[PDB]
């Protein structure tokens, strides 16, 4: 879900210019922060028994989200000065999270 | 008019200073995780701001 409705708020804000609608940026990059640490805050509920149901887990949800990050962080890290007041993460860092998400 | 090069030093070192004051007022974006124990406010201080 939060993949889904990411790379379709790229789809519906792919019509017309860079975001000066910033309610676009915010919206995909918070709201994407919003479920991203609402989908980390559930998978602390749930400690693995299987080292590779962790290494399972772990390696599809990566690679269910990363490359929509990748092509779209990397797309729209043109938008402030300081994008670090509306987006947060790398994917440096972002990986890093889902590797100590697997503890 | 020109130049006095004293003029673009100290343009710059606050400039930078405002660069790390705003990593440190605007510091307690990213961290930013559940419970969310989100031990300080990303533009938190208005008294000391």
């Amino acid at each position: 879900d939060l993949t889904a409705n990411l790379m379709d708020s790229v789809f519906i804000d792919s019509s017309g210019k860079k975001s000066k609608d910033k309610e676009q940026i915010k919206e995909k990059f918070r709201k994407f922060n919003e479920g991203f640490e609402d989908l980390v805050s559930k998978t602390k509920q749930y400690k693995l028994s299987d080292p590779s149901l962790k290494v399972t887990l772990k390696s599809e949800i990566i690679s269910l989200v990363m490359p929509m990050y990748e092509r779209f962080y990397s797309r729209y890290k043109d938008s402030f000065k300081n994008p670090r007041k509306h987006i947060k993460y790398t994917p440096d860092e972002l990986t890093t999270v889902l590797n100590q998400l697997v503890r | 008019f020109e130049y006095g090069v004293t003029q673009f030093p100290e343009i710059v070192t606050s400039f930078q200073e405002v660069s790390i004051k705003t990593t440190r007022d605007l510091l307690f974006a990213y961290e930013k995780l559940p419970i969310i124990n989100g031990i300080s406010v990303v533009s938190y201080p208005s008294k000391q701001l």
